[PDB]
């Protein structure tokens, strides 16, 4: 239903800067796979 | 050894090769097919190395060359004295040079053009000249249209004696190849005659005609009432009670008295508070040390009487232990290809223009020339714009010289090999440092606009919340303050006012203030100084990397001016020295338009203005110290509050300048597509044309072709630059002209 | 690597071969042209695809034709 | 009174843009003395300003709402309102001449192709044959619908260079 | 003579003077019909 | 040629000082290549890697990060002083392979030995189109 | 002011139009290039031979197309 | 190939030859840690200087303090990253794979020792 008061809070952090990194280092591992 | 060598007739004065345009090259010898032989006539025709091989030949076409254009100078020179003659308000602008605006221009009632004829004051209609050509005639003493009238027929003389020299020192005595390669001789007679003789002839002007003039005039005596300068050179009366140690005779010259010379010699820095110049006294002692120094360096270099130095020899003598062979092969180098020469020449000629524009915005030395803002403005924007071109011609013919002219026979291990021996390392220690420098200013400005965006005013780069205070500037600044009180002690005054001191005023209007620098001066001075890095480091890739790289082994059997090498190795578009320059071109302009425009908002804002009762009021009422530090602000409190002269100058005297400020617009739209594009759309679609023509059988003889990619680029270039710098014209110009 | 395809047009007048950067080129015996020489590349893993053969080909449309495509470390031209 | 737009005669602000302007160059022309030049010019400019207005006025010129006149466009319309000479005469002129430009330079075109080197020609101009073609293209139109009926103003297909497909 | 008439025969000349004709022409036509917008006599 | 030369590397190399635009990294982790000639005098040449080096009389022996370098050092050798050199290419393992005069009688000439590949024996402009050769992996011009 | 801007707005559509029909029609041949099917739908050039062939394409003409466009709208 | 006096000098190769990077013999966690140690110590300054609340007493060096072990901790990702990119395949154990991993571990605690010791060191 209506999320709580600190969900800005929260939600925006992980959007922001460790699901970008998460994703980066996922990336970064799939470039440069070899076989 | 030095003498004249001279070949008696060698070409013909006939018209039969003004029949045939293509006439210098073999490869336009055999006549037009395409439409880009058109442009190559236009491309390669002063390109008189491509023509022929034999130094002489080039030799003799550079003189004929520079006479024709002092030639084009003094009958450019000329036509200002005729418009300053017939066409102006001179002499109604002698008696209030404070209420009058300098006009020389007066159109022709045509097409309702004849409201750019403005009220500029003194009974006259035309267009208000920003030259200074006023307070320069002012300056030489001239008072009637008559004098004015005689100096136009004079560079009109001097003008035709110019084409008939190069006519006469081309076709009917043309110099050998070693009467120009006497360098030594080149160099004592310019530093002697062409330079020593013209400071001497200029100060004894300024001594017996200027001063005389200058002083009655800031007497407040009429100008008919000043008795011509005729009367100043024979009757010594005049001169005597106007400068009582003229009443001795040339006594104190010889007799080594000149500090008698005192009263019309004289030392008093700063500015004069009649007529906010510099003091023509000064000027006159400035010119005759000029004269003494230059004269003692002509005699320098020896050429036919044993004494002197030679310049080999000096050259060859200085070799450090780092550097192995110490300019050996230069000598030979600058004695053979015109290009270094030329080089070096736009290289210390720009460089030159660049000083002359700081040097008069900061002393103006002419009477009534900082009260008139708008003068000052165009002539430090001018020769900005002149040097900033000059030095990019530099690096363009330098990379000429190295494709062309560079022999690695003769030069081995000099200090050219050398440079291009670590040509990599100079090229990316300059692009880090270009980097370096573009974070460290324009991430500052970045800085600031965000943290402004997000209210945050104590977390600027600004003078109140983080002060990165140019305290080096200011050091110098006042250490220049007292330069008269302990360094200078013959002084008067200090040399300018922008280091400290009280406010020269002319008219109500300020000529020159103390200019204080605080965080944005710093942030703008970095902010130049990258981008003065960043096109330094263009034009020295373009110079060192002109023959060959790790990318092209073979650049230079490419020549110095080719468009690519095919989308080989991943594509080679824009490879050529010249395609550096023709980037770096952007560069300088984008360069010299921040300098510019931090120029115009700093004497707007810190300088220019009003003198009340109160204090002095700016223009812009000192917004730069708050203002100056971001973009927010250069477009809003810069661009935006200003340029409102511009847009609104519709209905008045200055409508052409925003009728130009729009063109100027348009000309730098209709570059983008030269610069962006390629040739074989353009190709393709005259090919379409092409079909169209071949329809209703009007196809050309010639055939139709799309420019050339280095066409294109230059063309591009060329209208971007001419759009650009027409903006920047048209704006400063209405805006200062508007509410200066 | 690039791909350099050469047609039975050629004439056999070596301007390709000299104008190659990286030796890709070579000429062969033929029967088919007035001169009894054909170009071939029989080192086309070394060509960067500067079209620099297609520049010197003095026949109408093109001989010699260069096409772009998987670019390998010669075929890049890196030094790296 | 066509397009909802009023007589230049009959309008209100055409005579307050003709009293501004007056007004304006009578105060520009108060700052001079009456025997001057400048003053001289600043008259000339009124009396041009003036008969401008005056013969914009008592032509059939419409203007809207702002005193600027507007051009009635559609033929037929501005035939039947007294407009043609607006835009529907000047581009029968301009037809005329630029038809005029287009056979001169296909005459010395097709001229100048019959000569050995037609591009010496075309860069070289010869002056007496462009005077000489300058002169008698005053039935330009005739000319040209001449050479459509006989056919040798167009080309062949089979004659004209045609890009691949 | 017949080399500067060739010399003047070159496009760049007639160009010019072309564009020194027609502006004369258009120039005085303006001048000596002042504001001309509306075809009328 | 008739016998094809072994590169020797304990040939001299030309007189030159240090280099900037010479061998990378490259150099040991993949192929590089080098040109060797026999200069009959001492002489000045430029190196398209930087600025100008001295040949010795004798076997010169040169080193690159590019074919295009080497190729373009014999061109200029050869058309300065109709030198006729040769470079080899050498891998990061030591193999080295002949490049330059396959036949060794520069690919100028024909020598009538060499066979003719990646030819076609059809006009240009007589290739299908790409709708001919789709989903299959053949170009126009490759068939 | 509202015809002006209209027929400047048929300005832009034309040339946009233009540019897009040139490329498309041109796209697999043309006086420069008749081979240009062979090369695909986006290619750089075929290097400075012929004069010069820098934007080519289809793809190029779609790129300048789109300039035109961005004016337009 | 162009030697230099700047990049030939005896005291640069032995400044060079001690240090954590190029050292003999050392083990590549003590590289690692000594790494971590340095760059932390560094790093912490500038988080502690002008940082957004450099103003406020007390604040600043706590949160300049955790910013600056947030940046270690980002770079120890960032290298471990590199890690399992660069020796992912096949004579210097550090740069081999699990001897950049010990390398990468080392730097980490190195970082938070560190900015532990810049932490205990300013509020003294
Ligand atoms: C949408 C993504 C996103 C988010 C959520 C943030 C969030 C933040 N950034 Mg921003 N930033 C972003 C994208 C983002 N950034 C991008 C894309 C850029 C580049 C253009 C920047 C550039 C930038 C700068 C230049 C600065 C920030 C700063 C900040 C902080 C604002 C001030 C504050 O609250 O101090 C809170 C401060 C604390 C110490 C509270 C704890 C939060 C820390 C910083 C995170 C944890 C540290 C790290 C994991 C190591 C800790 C290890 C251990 C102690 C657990 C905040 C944490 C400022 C900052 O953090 O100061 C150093 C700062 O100066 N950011
Ligand atoms: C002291 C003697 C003297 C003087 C004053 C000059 C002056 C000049 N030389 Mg020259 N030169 C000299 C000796 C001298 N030269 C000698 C001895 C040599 C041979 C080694 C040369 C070789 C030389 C070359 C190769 C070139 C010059 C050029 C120039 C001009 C430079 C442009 C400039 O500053 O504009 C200043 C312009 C003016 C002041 C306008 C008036 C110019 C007047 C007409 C010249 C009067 C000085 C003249 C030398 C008097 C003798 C000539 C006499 C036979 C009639 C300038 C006019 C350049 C050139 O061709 O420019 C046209 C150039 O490229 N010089
Ligand atoms: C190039 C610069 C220049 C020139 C042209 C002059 C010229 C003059 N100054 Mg000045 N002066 C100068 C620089 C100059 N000065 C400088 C740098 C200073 C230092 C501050 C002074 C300080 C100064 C003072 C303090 C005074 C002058 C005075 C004079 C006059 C005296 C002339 C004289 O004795 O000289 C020597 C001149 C000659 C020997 C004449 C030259 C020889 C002639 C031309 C030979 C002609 C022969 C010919 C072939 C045959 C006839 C031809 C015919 C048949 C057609 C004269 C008008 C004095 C003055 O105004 O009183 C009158 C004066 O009181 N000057
Ligand atoms: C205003 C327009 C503009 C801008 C900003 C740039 C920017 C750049 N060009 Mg260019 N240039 C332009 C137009 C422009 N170009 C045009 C039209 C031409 C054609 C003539 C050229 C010709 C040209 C040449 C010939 C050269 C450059 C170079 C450069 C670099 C400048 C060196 C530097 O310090 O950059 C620093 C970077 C910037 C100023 C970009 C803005 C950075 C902001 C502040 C962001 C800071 C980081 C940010 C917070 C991180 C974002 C995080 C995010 C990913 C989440 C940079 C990449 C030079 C180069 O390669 O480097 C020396 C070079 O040699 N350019
Ligand atoms: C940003 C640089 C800069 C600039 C533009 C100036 C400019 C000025 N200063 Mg300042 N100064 C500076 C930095 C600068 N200064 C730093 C210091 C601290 C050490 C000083 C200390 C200082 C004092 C103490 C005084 C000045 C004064 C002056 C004035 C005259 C100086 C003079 O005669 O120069 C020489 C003028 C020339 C025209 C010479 C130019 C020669 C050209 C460029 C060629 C040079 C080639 C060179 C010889 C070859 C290199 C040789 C090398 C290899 C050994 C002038 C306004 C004086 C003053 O108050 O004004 C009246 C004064 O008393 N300055
Ligand atoms: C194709 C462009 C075009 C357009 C959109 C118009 C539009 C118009 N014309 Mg026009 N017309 C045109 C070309 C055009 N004309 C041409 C080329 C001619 C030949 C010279 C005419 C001759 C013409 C006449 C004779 C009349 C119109 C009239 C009209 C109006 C009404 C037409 C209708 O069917 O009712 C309308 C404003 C009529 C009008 O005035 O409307 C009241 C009218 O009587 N037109
Ligand atoms: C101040 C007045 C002025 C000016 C400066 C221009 C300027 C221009 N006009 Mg415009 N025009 C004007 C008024 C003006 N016009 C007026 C009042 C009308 C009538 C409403 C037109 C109608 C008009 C048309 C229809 C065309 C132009 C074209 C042109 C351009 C090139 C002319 C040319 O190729 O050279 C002179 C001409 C030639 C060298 C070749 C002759 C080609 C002409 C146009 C054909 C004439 C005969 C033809 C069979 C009649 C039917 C035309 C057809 C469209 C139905 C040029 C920018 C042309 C253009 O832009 O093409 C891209 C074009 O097609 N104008
Ligand atoms: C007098 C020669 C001549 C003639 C008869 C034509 C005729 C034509 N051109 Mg061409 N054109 C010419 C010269 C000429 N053109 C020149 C010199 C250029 C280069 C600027 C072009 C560039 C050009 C383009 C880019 C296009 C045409 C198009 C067209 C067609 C539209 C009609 C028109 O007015 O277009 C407008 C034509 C212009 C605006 C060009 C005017 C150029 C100058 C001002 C006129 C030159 C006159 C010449 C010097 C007179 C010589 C007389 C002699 C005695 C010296 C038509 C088939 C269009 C097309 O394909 O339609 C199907 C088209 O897209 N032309
Ligand atoms: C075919 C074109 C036929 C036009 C017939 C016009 C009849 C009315 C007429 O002559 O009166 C006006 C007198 O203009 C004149 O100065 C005479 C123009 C003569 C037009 C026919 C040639 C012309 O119409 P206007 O000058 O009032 O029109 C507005 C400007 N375009
Ligand atoms: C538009 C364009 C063209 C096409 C433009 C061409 C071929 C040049 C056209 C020049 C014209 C002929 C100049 C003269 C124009 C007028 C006819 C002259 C003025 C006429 C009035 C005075 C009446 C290129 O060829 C090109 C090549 C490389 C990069 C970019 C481009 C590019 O952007
Ligand atoms: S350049 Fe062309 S015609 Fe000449 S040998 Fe090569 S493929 Fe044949
Ligand atoms: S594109 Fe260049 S490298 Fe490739 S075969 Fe042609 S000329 Fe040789
Ligand atoms: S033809 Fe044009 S796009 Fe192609 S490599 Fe040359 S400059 Fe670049």
């Amino acid at each position: 239903f209506v999320p709580p008061a600190w969900a800005p809070s929260l939600f925006v952090p992980l959007t922001g800067l460790v699901l970008p990194a998460i994703g980066m280092a996922w990336a970064f591992t799939y470039i440069q796979k070899e076989k | 050894k030095v003498k004249i060598a001279v070949d008696r007739n060698p070409v013909e004065t006939n018209f039969e090769k003004w029949a045939k345009p293509g006439h210098f090259s073999r490869a336009l010898a055999k006549g037009p097919n395409t439409t880009t032989w058109i442009w190559n006539l236009h491309a390669d025709a002063h390109d008189f190395d491509n023509h022929t091989s034999d130094l002489e030949e080039i030799s003799r076409k550079v003189f004929s060359a520079h006479f024709g254009q002092l030639g084009i100078i003094l009958i450019w020179l000329s036509g200002m004295y005729f418009h300053g003659a017939r066409f102006s308000n001179y002499e109604g602008w002698l008696s209030d040079p404070t209420h009058i605006k300098p006009s020389a221009q007066v159109v022709w009632p045509i097409v309702g053009q004849e409201i750019l004829n403005g009220d500029v004051g003194g009974g006259f209609q035309g267009i208000q000249i920003t030259s200074g050509f006023f307070q320069l005639w002012r300056a030489s003493g001239i008072t009637s249209e008559l004098q004015l009238y005689s100096t136009a027929i004079g560079g009109l003389v001097l003008a035709a004696a110019c084409f008939f020299a190069g006519w006469f020192h081309y076709h009917k005595a043309a110099p050998k190849l070693e009467w120009f390669q006497n360098v030594e001789s080149m160099l004592n007679h310019h530093l002697a005659g062409l330079l020593g003789l013209g400071s001497l002839a200029w100060a004894g002007h300024q001594i017996h005609v200027s001063l005389p003039v200058n002083k009655l005039l800031d007497a407040g005596v009429d100008p008919k009432e000043i008795p011509l300068p005729h009367e100043f050179l024979l009757n010594q009366s005049i001169i005597a009670d106007l400068y009582p140690s003229f009443s001795k005779g040339l006594a104190p010259f010889f007799t080594l008295n000149w500090a008698e010379y005192s009263d019309f010699l004289t030392f008093k820095g700063g500015l004069n508070p009649v007529t906010g110049g510099l003091w023509l006294s000064d000027t006159a002692h400035h010119h005759l040390a000029i004269a003494v120094l230059f004269l003692v360096a002509g005699h320098q270099y020896r050429t036919n009487w044993g004494i002197g130095h030679s310049i080999k020899d000096i050259l060859e003598s200085h070799k450090g232990p780092f550097t192995g062979n110490g300019h050996a092969g230069l000598y030979e180098i600058l004695t053979t290809s015109w290009h270094a020469q030329l080089a070096i020449n736009l290289a210390l000629f720009g460089s030159l223009s660049i000083i002359v524009a700081h040097h008069m915005y900061a002393m103006p030395p002419y009477p009534y020339l900082a009260t008139d803002y708008g003068t000052q403005l165009s002539l430090f924007t001018h020769h900005m714009w002149i040097g900033g071109f000059c030095v990019v011609g530099a690096g363009a013919h330098a990379a000429i010289f190295m494709v062309r002219d560079y022999d690695p026979t003769n030069n081995y291990n000099n200090l050219l090999d050398r440079v291009i021996r670590h040509r990599d390392a100079i090229i990316s220690h300059l692009n880090w440092v270009s980097i370096f420098l573009g974070f460290h200013s324009f991430g500052l400005y970045i800085h600031n606009d965000t943290m402004s965006a997000l209210g945050r005013p104590q977390d600027m780069f600004s003078d109140t919340a983080i002060q990165l205070q140019p305290v080096f500037a200011q050091w110098i600044q006042n250490t220049h303050f007292t330069a008269p009180q302990l360094t200078a002690p013959n002084a008067l005054a200090a040399t300018s006012l922008t280091w400290g001191g009280d406010v020269v005023a002319v008219g109500g209007k300020v000529a020159m203030m103390p200019i204080a620098l605080g965080t944005s001066d710093f942030l703008v001075h970095h902010i130049h100084a990258f981008t003065i890095h960043v096109t330094v480091l263009i034009l020295l890739k373009g110079v060192l990397f002109a023959r060959s790289s790790r990318l092209i082994p073979d650049k230079a059997n490419l020549g110095f001016r080719f468009p690519c090498d095919g989308p080989g190795r991943g594509g080679t578009c824009q490879v050529s020295a010249w395609d550096h320059v023709f980037l770096g071109l952007f560069w300088m302009y984008n360069s010299l338009s921040i300098v510019i425009f931090h120029f115009s908002w700093k004497m707007q804002s810190d300088v220019w203005g009003t003198v009340t009762d109160s204090g002095v009021s700016h223009i812009t009422g000192g917004n730069f110290a708050q203002s100056a530090n971001t973009i927010n602000g250069w477009l809003r409190d810069f661009l935006w509050a200003q340029s409102s002269q511009v847009i609104q100058s519709y209905g008045s005297a200055l409508s052409a300048y925003g009728l130009m400020f729009l063109g100027a617009h348009f000309v730098w739209a209709f570059s983008l597509m030269f610069l962006f594009s390629g040739r074989g759309y353009w190709q393709e679609l005259i090919e379409s044309i092409v079909w169209a023509h071949n329809k209703l059988r009007v196809a050309p003889s010639i055939q139709p072709r799309a420019l050339s990619i280095t066409q294109g680029r230059a063309v591009g270039v060329a209208h971007y630059l001419l759009g650009g710098i027409a903006t920047t014209w048209s704006f400063f110009l209405a805006r200062i002209i508007a509410v200066g | 690597a690039h791909v350099v395809k050469i047609y039975d047009t050629c004439i056999g007048c070596t301007q390709c071969v000299r104008a190659c950067p990286l030796d890709v080129l070579e000429m062969v015996p033929w029967d088919g042209c007035k001169a009894a020489q054909m170009a071939s590349s029989p080192r086309t893993e070394d060509c960067v695809g500067c079209k620099r053969c297609e520049t010197a080909c003095p026949t109408d449309f093109l001989s010699v034709r260069v096409y772009l495509g998987n670019e390998s470390t010669r075929s890049l031209g890196l030094a790296y | 009174d066509v397009a909802g737009l009023t007589p230049c005669s009959e309008s209100k602000a055409y005579n307050k843009l003709e009293r501004k302007e007056l007004k304006t160059l009578e105060k520009r022309l108060k700052k001079y003395e009456p025997g001057s030049a400048p003053y001289l010019a600043l008259q000339a400019t009124k009396e041009r300003t003036q008969n401008r207005f005056k013969n914009y006025a008592k032509a059939g010129l419409l203007c809207g709402n702002d005193g600027l006149p507007h051009l009635i466009s559609d033929p037929g319309l501005a035939l039947r309102f007294n407009h043609a000479g607006e835009v529907f005469i000047p581009t029968f002129g301009f037809l005329y001449v630029a038809g005029y430009i287009g056979h001169v330079g296909r005459q010395y075109i097709i001229k100048s192709k019959e000569d050995a080197k037609p591009t010496d020609k075309e860069i070289i101009l010869d002056v007496p044959l462009a005077l000489q073609l300058a002169f008698q293209g005053w039935a330009w139109p005739l000319a040209a619908i001449q050479e459509l009926r006989n056919g040798s103003l167009l080309e062949k297909d089979e004659n004209i260079t045609v890009s691949p497909r | 003579m017949k080399d500067f008439t060739t010399y003047l025969s070159t496009a760049p000349v007639v160009g010019l003077g072309w564009a020194i004709f027609t502006s004369g022409l258009l120039i005085e036509i303006n001048r000596f019909f002042p504001d001309p917008l509306v075809f009328s006599f | 040629p008739w016998k094809q030369p072994e590169l020797d590397p304990d040939t001299p190399s030309p007189i030159f000082g240090g280099s900037t635009g010479g061998l990378l990294r490259k150099a040991q982790v993949e192929e590089f290549y080098v040109t060797t000639w026999e200069s009959p005098k001492e002489q000045i040449f430029e190196m398209p890697t930087g600025g100008a080096a001295i040949m010795r009389k004798g076997p010169n022996l040169l080193k690159f990060a590019r074919k295009e370098q080497c190729l373009a050092l014999t061109t200029q050798l050869r058309t300065k002083f109709k030198m006729t050199p040769c470079f080899y290419r050498v891998y990061a393992d030591g193999k080295v392979e002949y490049l330059h005069p396959k036949d060794g009688v520069y690919p100028e000439k024909v020598n009538a030995g060499r066979v003719g590949v990646n030819q076609n024996m059809r006009s240009i402009g007589e290739n299908v189109d790409p709708i001919k050769v789709k989903f299959t992996g053949s170009q126009p011009f490759t068939i | 002011g509202d015809f002006l801007v209209h027929h400047a707005i048929a300005l832009g559509l034309h040339t946009t139009t233009l540019i897009l029909v040139k490329g498309a029609l041109d796209a697999r041949g043309s006086k420069l290039m008749p081979d240009k099917k062979d090369f695909g739908y986006s290619f750089p050039c075929d290097g400075p031979g012929r004069g010069g062939t820098c934007d080519i394409s289809a793809y190029d003409a779609f790129y300048l197309a789109v300039f035109w466009m961005l004016n337009t709208i | 190939m162009l030697e230099t006096p700047v990049t030939s000098a005896p005291i640069v190769a032995n400044y060079l030859s001690n240090l954590p990077a190029y050292r003999t013999g050392v083990a590549p966690n003590l590289r690692g840690v000594e790494i971590g140690l340095a760059h932390g110590f560094l790093l912490a300054g500038p988080f502690i200087k002008l940082g957004p609340l450099r103003n406020v007493p007390g604040a600043a060096e706590v949160v300049g303090c955790m910013s600056a072990a947030g940046l270690v901790l980002i770079l120890a990702l960032c290298l471990s990253l590199y890690g399992n990119a660069a020796f992912q395949s096949t004579s210097d154990p550090l740069m081999s794979s699990e001897g950049w991993a010990k390398f990468a571990g080392g730097f980490t605690v190195g970082g938070l020792s560190g900015v532990a010791w810049a932490y205990v060191l300013t509020q003294v």
